[PDB]
RNA sequence: UAACUGAAGAGUUUGAUCAUGGCUCAGAUUGAACGCUGGCGGCAGGCUUAACACAUGCAAGUCGAGCGGGGGAAGGUAGCUUGCUACCGGACCUAGCGGCGGACGGGUGAGUAAUGCUUAGGAAUCUGCCUAUUAGUGGGGGACAACAUCUCGAAAGGGAUGCUAAUACCGCAUACGUCCUACGGGAGAAAGCAGGGGAUCUUCGGACCUUGCGCUAAUAGAUGAGCCUAAGUCGGAUUAGCUAGUUGGUGGGGUAAAGGCCUACCAAGGCGACGAUCUGUAGCGGGUCUGAGAGGAUGAUCCGCCACACUGGGACUGAGACACGGCCCAGACUCCUACGGGAGGCAGCAGUGGGGAAUAUUGGACAAUGGGGGGAACCCUGAUCCAGCCAUGCCGCGUGUGUGAAGAAGGCCUUAUGGUUGUAAAGCACUUUAAGCGAGGAGGAGGCUACUCUAGUUAAUACCUAGGGAUAGUGGACGUUACUCGCAGAAUAAGCACCGGCUAACUCUGUGCCAGCAGCCGCGGUAAUACAGAGGGUGCGAGCGUUAAUCGGAUUUACUGGGCGUAAAGCGUGCGUAGGCGGCUUAUUAAGUCGGAUGUGAAAUCCCCGAGCUUAACUUGGGAAUUGCAUUCGAUACUGGUGAGCUAG
């Protein structure tokens, strides 16, 4: 980088890159253990696991780490995924 | 209100799908004579009613896959 | 630029008087030797020409009057050519509109090199206003009067005095008193010299 | 945002602006949306100075553009003028 | 009113001739170059070649009214070596955190024959700042730069420990809208700062009231962008078969959003002689040049779209980038060095080297129009507005005007005395454009500040916002502006090509198939109007010629608009596939064909009538035009489709 500001625009995107990095992996990881107990196959396992998962999705969709759309997909299939499982 | 076009099927092998074939009359733009020019639409058929040989009618849709962006109305002519 | 030098042989080669001097005294006592080309091979009047040589001569002896460029007279030309009408009578209506030609025809000037010499010395005054352009196209209803400094000029009195002996235009209605005049309309082709020949000139240029 | 604004045309040290409704990315005397009027300031003799099309400039304005201080300033003008 | 009005031939094959057929010429045009020459102004244009390599300066900042530190000026109080010290409250500045901007503006045409462009439509989307409307903005916590200490390095810059503020960050609470839903329910935000103040209190320094700028959730509008379809968009068959995520489907994933976009299975499909695949070339359009038109050539300068940023592969931040002056990786190259360690990408503006026939200054200002930031004051802006250089083009002007013959001199020719240069020259009388010197002087500046008044908002006359008035200040880079008025004196200002025919303009010397000329036919071998000089003349004129290139003439690829017995040209002859075309009557359809309406066909450009430039170029108002495309409604003679019938093929 050539000027002052353009350095201080990398350092603040080493940054945020850093924060938004973590909190994108807390998503996933929610959705993996969610997917795991619709694998497993227990509907009230599963049904606790989405419970769980649904708040973490909501609360990143809203710090725009996420869209919201994808948000609503996410909660959307999960929830008939559980469902199938009766 | 939606553009639609008639031919006839040329293919129906695939699965939900058929190939019609559309035909129309242009002048040439510089030797005058009236001629024939041809091309080939891959259209939705949901329910597989249609064959080779028959004349349908199909407007225009959403993307359904890579090809196919038409859709079947009805079935005008019967082989 | 303006053609400079000799006018004479200018008028010779033509074969008729371009009223290029002031006319006291007439041609043939001012020359001599009209009926002769300038050149050492010149030759008499009855020398057979190519139809490009009279379109050519007399498209020369037009411009040569009226002391007119190539490229100002092609463009001449290809307006009357645009305008709706006789090409021929368009094109001496536009040379006649010229601010030089005007004052020369009002007498303020005894040729129409001092005509012009008088408009480029900021001597006259068009419609109020001193202007220096002598290619200015003078328009219907208009009025050209000599500035007070330009006023009380010897020139112009024997200018105006030689104008006397020859007819003053219809067009033109002049008071020599006020060194005034007003330009009324552009000239019919029937006051103007039936000598001029445009279908020549329109021919030459449309080839 | 949308803007009105003078794009200039003319002649070297005599402009003549086109008032026209613009994205305000656009270069000057480029892309615009839809042009409302002139101003011409050395119109000289029959010479018009300033037409400006008060309905479409209201309907552009209602709909968020910004006018800048120079057309705000000849739509005042042209308001008190009529 | 008007918007168009348009078509020419010549030379050359032969002892003549007619035809065929090439070659050549007369025109228009240019981002031109070269040669000779060169006064001024206005308006434009200016690396077409190496997307070759780049020294140096500038081209992206701004906000202290988001935040904590840290600096240096003054003032006042105190003391006293007495105008020096030590303290104290206000005014300024900014390295760091943070916000917004940096995705615009500017450059270039390498790649790209269709993921692009043009025309006309479509559905499954997101969209900062702006406009309208709705509901809110409660209460907590843990950190990290700065800073302090240590350490590495000449530095440039690196590394490590301990603190700290916020409109930085994260829980909790609440939710008109919003998301999911099995219709039962479940889920999800935010931040403060500033101006003024009546009453009241003030746990003592603010609360509270009010007005702005902000922040959160959401719905519309506007803007911008993403996606899809149809028809068009350059050659090659001495390139004929191409394709396995390939073509379609299902479950799942993925995206802002449709979709083989991805994935696992199922099936064997999909494209191609209407040119697939492969290959050469190329940014596309509005437009520009030429042409009577149809066509042909072209895609500088202006406008729209696309693509690229030393060469390739990626992602981050963000509303928006796979980002010219941002990041990571690989490659080539270049620079500094104390050898420890570092740095870079002019196809931004100016400029350098190189290449080339050839294309400019390492300039001024943000005054105007815009762009970024800010409440404002104001700061930034090689966009832009200007200036410099170049006859590169277009347009305009000047280099003087009149008079002047028993026709001076000199030159060129000669029948040797005339002719010509020529009114030309001299002489005589006048004028002062432009350039030069002096004086005056618009417009491009709308506005802003100060003063006063009016109206909203409030508890308020304060503050804020919107208006009115007169007056005064202040604000122009161009700039010694345009323009106007005076002074001096013809004073400062003409070249280039050509004269055998095509093609306007002719002789004399010099040379003798030599020297030379030449677009074609051809000239020159002792009287050359064709070579060189001179005189004379012709055409142009601050220009004149040459070379290069496009169209025309060329009906010389012939659609408009040509030919094939002997001039070039009928396959050696049949059969037959695709295709082209096809007898008569009738009913029907309405695809071709024709008509109407509606929408669209950006602006600029071309044309017409006006307007302003002293005229013109040029600028500009309004029209006309954009010959096209799409939708819809009609007509049925002809062609096509369908049904029926007939017999001349
Ligand atoms: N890493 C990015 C480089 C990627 C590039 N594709 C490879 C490249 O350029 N390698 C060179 C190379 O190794 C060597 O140079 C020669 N000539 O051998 C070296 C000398 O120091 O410099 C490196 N270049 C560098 N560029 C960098 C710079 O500016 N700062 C930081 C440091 O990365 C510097 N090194």
């Amino acid at each position: 980088a050539n000027s002052a500001q353009a350095k201080k625009r990398a350092r603040q995107n080493v940054k945020a890159r850093k924060h938004n990095a973590s909190l994108r992996s807390m998503v996933r990881t929610y959705i993996k253990r969610t997917l795991s107990a619709i694998a497993g196959g227990d509907y009230a396992v599963a049904t606790e696991a989405y419970k769980k998962a649904v708040p973490v999705i909501d609360r990143m969709a809203d710090k725009g780490i996420i869209h919201k759309n994808k948000a609503a997909r996410h909660k959307s299939r999960l929830n008939a995924q559980v469902k199938a499982l009766a | 209100t939606v553009r639609t076009l008639t031919g006839k099927v040329v293919s129906d092998k695939m699965d939900k799908s058929i190939v019609v074939l559309i035909e129309r009359r242009v002048q040439h733009p510089l030797y005058g004579k009236s001629i024939r020019r041809s091309t080939k639409l891959h259209a939705h058929d949901e329910n597989n009613v249609a064959k080779i040989g028959d004349v349908v009618t199909i407007k225009e849709s959403r993307p359904i896959s890579k090809t196919k962006a038409w859709t079947l109305v009805e079935v005008v002519e019967a082989a | 630029a303006r053609y400079i030098g000799p006018k004479c042989k200018l008028s010779r080669r033509e074969g008729t008087d371009l009223q290029l001097k002031s006319g006291v005294k007439p041609f043939d006592v001012k020359t001599k030797k009209a009926n002769k080309a300038p050149g050492q091979h010149g030759q008499a009047r009855g020398g057979k020409q190519s139809e490009y040589s009279l379109q050519l001569r007399e498209k020369q002896k037009v411009r040569r009057i009226y002391g007119v460029l190539e490229r100002q007279f092609s463009n001449y030309y290809k307006e009357a050519a645009r305008v709706k009408g006789a090409t021929g009578e368009n094109l001496l209506k536009l040379l006649e509109s010229r601010l030089d030609n005007v004052v020369y025809r009002m007498g303020f000037g005894s040729t129409r090199a001092e005509a012009r010499q008088l408009v480029s010395h900021r001597s006259i005054t068009l419609n109020g206003r001193r202007v220096n352009i002598a290619s200015i196209q003078v328009k219907a209803g208009d009025v050209i009067a000599v500035h007070e400094g330009a006023k009380q000029q010897l020139r112009i009195k024997n200018a105006i005095e030689l104008a006397a002996q020859r007819g003053i235009p219809a067009w033109i209605e002049v008071d020599h008193s006020k060194l005034e005049g007003t330009f009324k309309a552009a000239p019919d082709r029937s006051d103007l010299p039936a000598e001029i020949n445009e279908s020549l000139i329109v021919e030459l240029y449309s080839k | 945002m949308v803007v009105i604004r003078l794009a200039r045309g003319g002649a070297k040290k005599r402009p003549f602006y086109q008032i026209v409704v613009t994205d305000s990315r656009n270069a000057r005397d480029g892309r615009f949306i839809e042009r409302i009027g002139f101003f011409n300031p050395t119109a000289q003799g029959q010479a018009e100075k300033l037409r400006l099309d008060a309905d479409r400039f209201a309907h552009w304005v209602s709909q968020g553009a910004q006018p800048s201080e120079r057309v705000a300033s000849l739509a005042a003008q042209a308001k008190k003028a009529t």
